[PDB]
């Protein structure tokens, strides 16, 4: 925590998020590269100790 | 379009937006940093025939 | 089949020419923001049909 109120480089999954919001998929075809991206990188939890 | 020359068949389309490390060419740079277009579509087989 | 007219007149202005470098690097924008979407191909090749 030391680290983390010193260090500048502050961390935004939204960059990923932002990236991959213009790939989309098919409303036909069932698997999908890019839901399983998001969905294993989780962009929305903001626990990076 | 081919119509069974898998010599011409067409494997992937990319475009760039950036130079790469420092590299200023264009033709120098595109190769390695280009990025896959491309998205399938299903149709309906029998509502063709 | 479309007529224009043959007579002298009042100057007019009509911006509508563009040359080809121009439109190939809006079309290749065009590319780079449409790619791996695959929800906005279905309006428009829903459009054309």
């Amino acid at each position: 925590v030391l680290l983390q109120r010193i260090s500048p480089l502050q961390i935004d999954p939204t960059i990923i998020s932002n990236t991959m919001s213009t790939v989309s998929e098919s409303t036909t075809q069932t698997l999908s590269p890019a839901s399983s991206i998001l969905g294993k990188l989780r962009p929305s939890n903001s626990d990076f100790s | 379009y081919v119509r069974l020359d898998r010599d011409r068949v067409p494997t992937m389309v990319g475009v760039t937006r950036q130079s790469r490390d420092t590299i200023t060419q264009p033709a120098l740079s595109l190769s390695t940093t280009n990025t896959t277009v491309g998205v399938p579509l299903a149709l309906d087989a029998r509502a063709i025939t | 089949t479309v007529t224009s007219p043959y007579a002298p007149s009042v100057n007019r202005l009509m911006p509508y020419r563009i040359s080809n470098a121009e439109r190939q690097i809006s079309q290749i924008i065009r590319v780079m923001n449409i790619g791996n979407n695959a929800t906005v191909i279905q309006p428009v090749l829903q459009d054309i049909s």
